[PDB]
């Protein structure tokens, strides 16, 4: 029912049913999206040296 | 109230005895020691300083932490 | 009179699971069959679970039934069933 | 939603605990009237009589 | 059809056949062309009745004359329908079979009815084994089971004089075959040879049962069912949904397969088939049956076309589903509606609103009455199509059936008798239920969209009762303590907080008024602001006389502000309580005060007036929020820059090896929780004293208007803390783990909050949200489980006639006083009378209800304690008499007689119980005195050694505070032998220590003043070669068991005191000698070659967390044992050693002269914080940690758990801040201490080692001693709530919230003729409630009996 | 048009709202000045300087729009669909740091601080402490009352247990369960318990004769015993089990 | 039109038997047993026997010698 550290990008911390089923119905973020095996994979900026 | 008001008390609940928990947990208080309570070594008067009270060296004090990692 | 023991953990522990009663069970049954009458049974014992996860909190927290003159009859069905022989279950079968 | 034009202030407690206090000015122009629209269905089955 | 108790026992069969109204033999239900019923199958019409009323099957009488006449054609009595829904037909089985019930459910009754475990009976009713029955006298006995070879053979065996059967057939021999009487006297004699005392407990048992199953009606073969009766048609039906698709219930389903299985079977034995046949036939009866019955304890379900297993009879029974707990009690009610309730400030408190339209659909049946009457519509059809039109004059009407009738209004979840108040109506245009504004406190009800139902009340007694019982005006008192429940909430005390404050110059500045009456002339025309400090002439009405009220004009130095409020308050009212800030605590101890004073029409009618000004002077301050309101400290960035550098500091030292990751992680912690708390102080010091404004002068500063600032002062909304979030930084996230992180968030809302530490805020709201998600879907189970066990409990007696009650003090933790006493003894009435300290008097007679003005007497002459009545020593039968409840109620007065207390009492526990935290949670060597006032010593045994200074020579000696008064100001429990310094009884100064002693270690100091040596102390044996060997310190300190040899062991570790010569002095009063004897590590220090001194250290002796949630109040009241029992003393007297170490060593404790024996066996793995050599009194601390209530039953006494109890919960609910009066905790508890135990029965006919309860063999031995006979020792035990509901009278009642089957079965074989006067009992079966109104009609009924 | 209540803010950290309500304040702001120079109708250069100066706005921003690339008759459509407010954005986490706001509020003629005196509309006075104004984006959930308002006087009934059943919306009572019945049990209240779960719900012949007598005008109610304790009855005598009602 | 029923429960007390007399009294005014003793104001008869209860002029024992009263006045009107 909780929010782990790995959701920043993932999964909307700030939405979510309450009632019931609190993070059970975790809402798919903005820019994130599957995986190519199927796990949730957010955008980054790549950075070289600086 | 509503329901997001309880939740309020009850974060507040649950970070206040958090915040108790490590606050109880730091000595700050007691009779200098001169010398650890496990293996006898010397406490260095440098560590001494940074909390009043340590029962233990440095060594021992990471000892003890990382057996009671595994809780038991 | 390991499952014995299983009965004496359930009466501390307060609870059990699937993998602590799936161990004490007596070997060489295993049919499922016998294994849900004596699960059921253990529930119908002091220990009511039967568990799968340990807990359980304020969601209905410190639950209990006395249920005195059943965990007498119910250990001795088990301790029965475990020493004697393995009894046949449902029709189809028998 | 539509925005109009509000204002945070008590007002003789007709918004108590969470509540509030629309004007009339927002009822009449139709700014929240909205509309709803359903499907009434009437079978005509085939009893035995 | 008044009828009696109802009546249970087994189903004889030919009592089922009169239940029939003819065999079912048919499996048919219907006939899929003219949907008419197939006769005969599960439905027909000759059997179960006709299909239309007064209407034949096939047709032939069809008018009302004719009822009763069975048509020739198809037989079908002609009658109503309804006669379709309550006759039940059987079925000839076959074959006999077993009532499951009676077979499985748990303890089997034909187990232990036949003295056979229950594997064999399976095996013969399964056809695993064979089994004899009567097989006569050759070779076998009675309960011998066999299997098919030995039958077999013993058929060559004996071929004739033999009996063998196996299926239902032989367990049915088995039990007729059975004779009671017989094993009766058999049990009897082996009761009186067989001396063995678990071999004839349980010898004594069968016989206990078996003479039960006698006395009852029944017959032991009844329990295996020749004939089975088949539910009626109408509570299974097969209705028509439209398509031809019929929605059918289960048992239609079962009875089905029952049928069938029984026809097969005849026609298997018709055939005679061969023998697996018939038995593989019996077998699948015997599971299609007990499918029927239970479709379960079989094993696996019989599930129907769907997946989804098939209900049976003993499952629409069970459940919250079943007809007890989902339609004998949740049902739905015609008259009722619900809405959107709204806010609506223009009502008195006595008057919801509510709609027009609301109005007309409740009220339909009493329009068309009152439109009859005046004529409008002659026939009450067109009185219908009048009030459908929404005609003029339907409004008339129903504004005149609308005008004294009070609906009754009802939110979601209804915890406390508050949650349903009634209130009249008043008419109103639209759909919200416009509610009063006060009374949503009461429902728990903000305005976001809450939806409360109305019911309405037909009868003319519930309107009555909805009038005089449960009308608004009439519940103002929170059930569970005094205080009012109308507590002005948000707007109301906002408005009042800024009316009545002062400004340092506004207009009007000093300028006197007339009166009230021109403050507010100045006020409105504006001469003069609301708030600005002026002399005013008040006129306060103070009422010392008796009922008098004594005008008195003043100058009262005030603002305009106090005064415009003071021409709302009442009379009796002194203008002290107007005159400060009116905060929220403030505003509602005025109407406390009010309460107190005037009584209850003036309270009313002023909390209503200080709702009417309160939003009008509200509304008038402006008092809005804006953006510039949250002042961020100047000197923030400064603490969160030095914070940041001390976080460098342990950064540093952890990477030079200091200091370890937790601790370096646990200083950081603590240097941002530091800087929190001073920048949360530097913004409250920024924002409350912040306004600095200028009369006529140079500058002053005040408490400032900050709008925020106000709305967190008041006590309107918020506190310090949600002000320093929103200005100061927010603290430390906390991950749910528990864990707080260590990364906090220097930002704040007024400020932005980043990615970051918007993120992390998350994981602690997250976690607010799933808990507040299960507690609201869980919020009721205390009080459900404290209403199931205190519920049948009804104030029944006018006055018990007793004078034993509880001794109340005000509780004191080693501090300032807690609790006092004018909050403990404010409604419970007095049990021996009090004397004021020289007893100079009689203060207050014994049957004194103490209402406020008897405490202002106990608080004017400085009583201290009270010996005060309480309902844990009623002595009522089946009941608690008036007085001992007390008074405290919704009223003022004292309890009413019948008033259900068991259901409010688990109400006023019950209801806060939603204001606490549900998780369980952990809060966490010298006397200082605080004042001046004497000392105080009780259990001191002290010796007056030749040092000077004093010890305390007893375990037990608690070191008080009185002072010249006599009150008890302060406690303090002295360690044992703590070096004393004071008088005993003398005076001291204050805030001095008195007391001083050992923190870990214990003395062991002597006794008196003599002459030392040793005996059996030998190194290596019984002492060890100890020493501060750098000081010369010889200690020869005793020996443990794992160091002293196997004879070391018979040792005896020893310290002699010698006199004189060599001889050793009596011990002073006894004669014992002078020594000390020690155990395992009484560490030694000196040795032979000193006089001792009184306070000498002979020895060294080594060595609270409070959880607070509600889970803590659910074990208490369960009363489960802790993990580390305190152990206790059991007899008065002296102390000693046992059998060492087996293990668990054993103590010994031992009288002056009696009962001596006892030794008690301990984990040695634990202190005994006993001497070797002393006399621990009955109910002493032998060792430390919770005591388990159940030995604070057995040793202390009842009084001495109860306030244990209540003392304990208590403690539960004033941490959080949560008050309730002890009455409901002391309630329950009376409910929980109901059972008891025997010791000797003696004159009286119950078993010794036997359990009843406290009322029944409380009355018998009563009316016993009242003869010439002598009593009957009973043992009081102690049951958690979910045991001692478990024992219940009636069975109507255990059926509902226990487990059914085992309530019904148990009933079963017993035949135990319940009777009502329960409250599940009567609210199952639809009478008059016996608590309430009822009562006397209850009253009525019990005259009419007996006579 | 809306009087929201002050006390909502303080108890529940979502300040939020009150930038929002200053910010749109001052985008109103920045309307009206655009519907008074459009309306006194002045001439396009007018109008591209000040909402030349609307879009440029101080602090750094990815937004700068060039009014001098538009033609005037877009720059005229452009101010007629701004009048009614200039729309202003606010990505999430990078919103309008708050002295962007009263720049902002400067550029229109609002009072910096944010409110405003406020003269009350009946009695005509200045309500003292100049209360907040501003425009709040108010949603309207669709929660409305005339689908939650419901009220059955007497409606169908259901089949196996006789109980009020109506469908429309939910049209029957209200389920009077059993913590409603503690309630009742509470309260002296007997009689309105007895006609709660006897004759309004349950007995089908009390529930005729109550409502015969209430169109009589005779307020009694002749209870006899419920129906769902009747097929209680019949189904645990359908097991083996004889219950059955001693008559005295 | 009567906000509290104060006066009733400390004139006839137990608050309980208060409901069960008013009702009886409510009953005789609204079926035709009688008439008000209080001067009706066009309240309800639920109101008018609460009244009549606080004036004293309404409890147990005079509405059993009412009973009483008109008991014995019938038979002699049978005869
Ligand atoms: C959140 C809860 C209110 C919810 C309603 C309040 C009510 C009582 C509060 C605790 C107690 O005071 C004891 C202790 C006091 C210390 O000073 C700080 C820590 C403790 C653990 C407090 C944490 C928290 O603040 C509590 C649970
Ligand atoms: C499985 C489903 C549960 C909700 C998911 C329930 C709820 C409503 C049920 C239908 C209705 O009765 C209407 C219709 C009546 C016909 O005559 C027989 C078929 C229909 C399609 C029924 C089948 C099924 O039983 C339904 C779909
Ligand atoms: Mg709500
Ligand atoms: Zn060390
Ligand atoms: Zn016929
Ligand atoms: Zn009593």
């Amino acid at each position: 029912r909780d929010v782990h550290p790995t959701h920043y990008g993932r999964v909307c911390p700030i939405e979510t049913p309450e009632g019931p089923n609190i993070g059970l119905i975790n809402s798919l973020s903005v820019y994130a999206q599957t995986n190519e095996y199927g796990f949730l994979e957010t955008p980054y900026r790549k950075v070289t040296d600086g | 109230s509503d329901e997001a008001d309880e939740a309020y008390s009850v974060t507040e609940q649950l970070t206040m005895t958090g915040i108790n928990r490590i606050r109880q947990k730091i000595n700050a208080h007691g009779i200098p020691v001169y010398l650890c309570e496990a293996c006898g070594n010397p406490i260095p008067e440098a560590r001494r300083k940074i909390f009043p009270g340590v029962t233990l060296c440095v060594e021992c004090q990471a000892y003890q932490e990382r057996q009671r990692k595994h809780y038991a | 009179s390991q499952l014995k023991l299983l009965v004496t953990r359930g009466k501390e522990q307060g609870y059990l699971t699937y993998a602590e009663v799936n161990d004490h069970l007596p070997e060489d049954i295993v049919d499922s069959d016998q294994i849900e009458d004596i699960i059921q049974m253990i529930n119908d014992m002091g220990i009511q679970v039967m568990e799968e996860a340990p807990d359980a909190d304020d969601l209905m927290l410190a639950e209990n039934t006395a249920d005195e003159d059943a965990a007498e009859a119910a250990a001795q069905v088990l301790s029965s069933v475990e020493s004697e022989i393995g009894r046949t279950t449902d029709p189809v079968r028998m | 939603g539509q925005n109009m034009r509000v204002a945070f202030m008590p007002w003789n407690g007709y918004n108590f605990e969470d509540s509030i206090l629309v004007s009339e000015r927002v009822v009449q122009e139709d700014r929240f009237t909205t509309i709803h629209i359903q499907e009434l269905a009437c079978v005509s089955r085939d009893t035995k009589l | 059809e008044e009828f009696d108790a109802i009546k249970i026992a087994l189903a004889s069969p030919d009592m089922i056949r009169s239940w029939s109204f003819g065999e079912v033999k048919k499996p048919e239900t219907i006939n899929y062309r003219t949907f008419k019923p197939e006769r005969d199958g599960l439905f027909c019409a000759r059997i179960f009745g006709p299909v239309k009323d007064y209407e034949c099957l096939c047709g032939k009488y069809k008018r009302l004359k004719h009822r009763g006449v069975i048509c020739e054609k198809c037989g079908v009595e002609v009658t109503q329908t309804k006669v379709r829904r309550e006759r039940m037909g059987h079925i000839e089985l076959a074959s006999p079979t077993a009532h499951i019930w009676f077979l499985k459910s748990l303890p089997s009754r034909i187990g232990l009815l036949l003295d056979m475990p229950l594997r064999d009976i399976e095996r013969v009713l399964y056809f695993e084994s064979y089994v004899v029955i009567e097989g006569g006298m050759t070779n076998l006995e009675r309960q011998q089971i066999l299997t098919e070879e030995q039958y077999l053979d013993a058929l060559e065996e004996f071929g004739d004089e033999f009996d063998a059967k196996m299926g239902a057939e032989a367990i049915q021999a088995l039990l007729k075959s059975m004779d009671l009487e017989q094993e009766c006297e058999q049990l009897r004699e082996e009761l009186n040879e067989t001396n063995s005392e678990t071999k004839r407990k349980k010898l004594t048992k069968r016989i206990k049962l078996l003479e039960a199953f006698v006395q009852s009606g029944n017959k032991p073969e009844w329990m295996i069912l020749t004939v089975l009766p088949v539910l009626p048609p109408d509570l299974r039906p097969l209705v028509p949904l439209d398509g031809g698709r019929f929605a059918t219930s289960d048992l239609n389903d079962l009875y089905r397969r029952v049928i069938n299985r029984n026809n097969r079977l005849k026609r298997l034995l018709d055939l005679a088939a061969p023998d697996i046949i018939v038995r593989n036939e019996k077998r699948m009866l015997q599971e299609a049956v007990d499918a029927l019955l239970d479709n379960g304890r079989r094993g696996r379900a019989i599930t129907g076309s769907n997946k989804r297993p098939l209900k049976s009879l003993a499952d629409m029974i069970k459940g919250k589903q079943g007809r007890f707990r989902q339609n004998l009690l949740g049902k739905r009610v015609d008259y009722s509606g619900r809405s959107v309730i709204t806010v609506g400030p223009y009502l008195r408190l006595h008057q919801c609103g509510l709609p027009k339209k609301m109005a007309l659909e409740l009220f339909k049946p009493f329009i068309y009455g009152k439109l009859e009457l005046r004529g409008l519509a002659t026939t009450i059809k067109a009185a219908k199509k009048m009030v459908e039109r929404e005609e003029a004059v339907v409004w008339d009407i129903l504004d005149e059936v609308i005008r004294e009738h009070p609906v009754l209004l009802n939110r979601a979840p209804t915890l406390h008798r508050l949650g349903i108040q009634a209130f009249e109506p008043v008419l109103i245009e639209g759909k919200a239920i416009q509610l009063h504004p006060l009374v949503c406190a009461a429902y728990n009800a903000d305005f976001d969209g809450d939806q409360m139902a109305v019911h309405v009340p037909l009868t003319l007694e519930a309107q009555l009762e909805a009038r005089a019982l449960m009308m608004s005006t009439n519940n103002i008192l929170s059930p569970a303590n005094g205080e009012p429940i109308i507590v002005p909430s948000q707007d109301v005390v906002l408005g009042l907080y800024y009316m009545t404050r002062d400004c340092v110059n506004a207009k009007g500045e000093g300028m006197v008024l007339t009166g009230p009456k021109e403050a507010e002339r100045l006020y409105r025309s504006g001469l003069a602001s609301l708030h600005a400090r002026v002399k005013v002439r008040i006129t306060e009405y103070e009422k010392d006389a008796n009922g008098e009220l004594v005008a008195k004009t003043s100058l009262k130095d005030t603002t305009v502000g106090r005064a415009i409020l003071w021409m709302i308050v009442p009379k009796g009212l002194p203008y002290s309580i107007v005159n400060q800030a009116l905060g929220k605590k403030a505003i509602s101890k005025m109407l406390n005060t009010c309460y107190r004073i005037l009584g209850l029409k003036p309270t009313v009618i002023f909390a209503d007036q200080i709702m009417y000004t309160g939003f009008a002077y509200a509304a008038r301050s402006g008092a809005s929020v804006g953006i510039d309101d949250m002042v961020i400290p100047e000197k923030k960035h400064e603490i969160i820059s030095e914070a940041e550098a001390e976080v460098a500091e342990i950064q540093e030292q952890f990477q030079s090896g200091l200091v370890t990751a937790g601790e370096r992680y646990n200083k950081v912690i603590d240097i941002w929780a530091a800087a929190n708390d001073r920048v949360s102080k530097a913004m409250m010091d920024n924002l409350q004293t912040e306004t600095v404004i200028n009369r006529d002068g140079q500058e002053e500063k005040q408490v400032s208007f900050n709008s925020i600032y106000m709305m967190a002062d008041s006590g309107a909304r918020g506190s310090a803390a949600q002000i320093r979030q929103l200005a100061g930084m927010r603290g430390l996230m906390a991950k749910p783990d528990g864990s707080i992180i260590e990364t906090p968030i220097t930002a704040n809302f007024r400020e932005g909050l980043n990615v970051l530490q918007y993120f992390i805020s998350t994981h602690g709201a997250r976690k607010g949200l799933a808990d507040t998600a299960l507690k609201t879907a869980n919020s009721g189970y205390l009080t459900r489980r404290l209403v199931d066990v205190a519920q049948d409990l009804v104030v029944t007696e006018d006055d018990c006639g007793t004078h034993e009650g509880i001794m109340m003090t005000p509780v004191i933790e080693g501090g300032d006083v807690k609790e006092p006493l004018r909050d403990r003894v404010l409604g419970r009435v007095t049990a021996e009378d009090v004397l004021k300290p020289g007893t100079a008097d009689i203060l207050v007679p014994r049957n004194t209800l103490l209402h406020e003005q008897w405490c202002d007497l106990l608080e004017e002459n400085s009583v201290d304690a009270v010996k005060v009545r309480s309902v844990v020593s009623c002595d009522t039968d089946f009941g608690v008499c008036a007085h001992c409840y007390g008074r405290d109620l919704a009223r003022g007065h004292i309890i009413n007689k019948g008033e259900a207390i068991g259901v409010i009492a688990a109400q006023s526990i019950g209801e806060p119980g939603t204001q606490l935290t549900m998780r369980t949670f952990h809060i966490g060597s010298s006397i200082q005195v605080k004042n001046k006032g004497s000392i105080k010593l009780s259990n001191v045994k002290s010796v007056v050694n030749s040092s000077g200074k004093l010890v305390i020579t007893s375990r037990n000696t608690e070191l008080k505070l009185i002072d010249e008064f006599g009150r008890t100001k302060e406690s303090y429990k002295v360690p044992y032998g703590a070096v004393l310094a004071k008088g005993d009884g003398e005076q001291v100064a204050g805030g001095e220590t008195v007391a001083n002693w050992d923190p870990h270690t214990m003395p062991v100091i002597t006794e008196v003043s003599g002459f030392v040596r040793f005996t059996d102390m030998i190194d290596g044996q019984t002492i060890t070669r100890q020493t501060d060997e750098l000081t010369g310190l010889s200690s020869l300190v005793v020996l443990d068991s794992a160091e002293r040899t196997a004879g070391g062991k018979d040792l005896r570790p020893a310290l002699k005191i010698v006199d004189a010569q060599g001889n050793d002095v009596l011990i002073p009063g006894t004669d014992m000698p002078a020594q000390y004897f020690l155990p395992g590590k009484a560490i030694v220090q000196l040795e032979d070659g000193v006089q001792i001194s009184s306070g000498d250290t002979l020895a060294r002796i080594p060595q609270k967390d409070i959880t607070g949630g509600l889970p803590r109040v659910a074990d208490l009241f369960e009363a489960r044992r802790p993990k580390e029992p305190a152990i206790l003393a059991e007899i008065s007297g002296i102390v000693s050693f046992g059998k060492e170490t087996k293990g668990k060593r054993r103590l010994v404790i031992t009288p002056v002269d009696g009962s001596d024996p006892y030794e008690e066996m301990i984990p040695k793995w634990r202190q005994l914080n006993v001497f070797e050599g002393e006399r621990v009194e009955r109910g002493d601390v032998i060792s430390d940690g919770p005591e388990a209530p159940h030995d604070i039953l057995r040793l202390r006494g009842v009084h001495a758990v109860t306030r244990y109890i209540v003392n304990e919960v208590q403690d539960v609910y004033r941490l959080q801040g949560v008050k309730i009066n002890d009455k409901h905790i002391e309630v329950i508890v009376r409910q929980m201490l109901r059972k008891a135990t025997i010791v000797n029965a003696g004159s009286s006919d119950f078993l010794e080692g036997e359990q009843v309860e406290y009322s029944r063999v409380k009355i018998a031995n009563r009316e016993l001693e009242a003869n010439g006979k002598v009593g009957a020792t009973y043992s009081r035990d102690l049951l958690g709530i979910t045991k001692a509901s478990l024992a219940t009278e009636s069975f109507i009642s255990a059926a509902s919230f226990q487990e059914t089957t085992r309530v019904l079965t148990e009933a079963a074989v017993a035949g135990k003729r319940d009777e009502l006067r329960g409250l599940k009992e009567n609210v199952i079966v639809g009478r008059l409630i016996p608590a309430g109104t009822g009562y006397a009609y209850h009253q009525d009924r019990m005259r009419r009996r007996a006579a | 048009d809306i009087v929201l209540n002050p006390l909502g803010v303080p108890s529940r950290m979502n300040i939020g709202q009150i930038l929002e309500t200053h910010l749109g304040m001052a985008a109103k702001g920045i309307g009206d000045k655009i519907n008074a120079m459009l309306k006194q109708q002045q001439e396009v250069a007018k109008l591209r300087e000040f909402i030349q100066r609307a879009y440029d706005l101080g602090a750094d921003v990815r937004q700068k729009v060039d009014l001098s690339t538009f033609s005037d008759e877009e720059v005229m459509r452009l101010a007629e669909n701004l009048r009614k407010g200039m729309p202003i954005a606010t990505p999430v986490f990078d919103g309008a740091k708050e002295a962007e706001i009263k720049e902002l509020l400067k550029l229109g003629d609002l009072p910096t601080s944010g409110q405003i005196r406020l003269y009350d509309g009946r009695t005509g006075e200045q309500f003292e402490r100049p209360v907040t104004v501003g425009y709040m984006y108010m949603l309207k959930l669709n929660h409305l009352v005339d689908d939650k308002m419901h009220a059955r006087s007497t409606g169908s009934y259901s089949l196996v247990t006789q109980q009020p059943l109506g469908g429309k919306a939910q049209f029957g009572g209200q389920r009077f369960g059993e913590m409603e019945v503690w309630a009742l049990e509470a309260y002296g209240a007997a009689y309105t318990l007895q006609e709660m779960l006897t004759v309004k719900s349950d007995d089908v012949n009390g529930r005729t004769k109550m409502y015969k007598n209430i169109v009589d005008g005779n307020h009694q109610m002749e209870p006899g015993m419920p129906e769902s304790f009747n097929v209680l009855l019949k189904e645990i005598r359908s097991l083996g089990i004889n219950i059955e009602l001693e008559d005295e | 039109a009567r906000v509290t029923v104060q006066d009733a429960v400390e004139k006839i007390g137990n608050r309980f038997d208060l409901v069960l007399v008013a009702a009886r009294r409510a009953r005789q005014m609204q079926v035709g047993g009688k008439d008000p003793l209080v001067p009706e104001e066009n309240d309800k008869t639920t109101v008018i026997a609460l009244r009549e209860i606080e004036e004293g002029l309404i409890n147990n024992q005079i509405l059993d010698v009412r009973e009483r009263q008109e008991q014995q006045e019938q038979e002699a009107a049978e005869l």
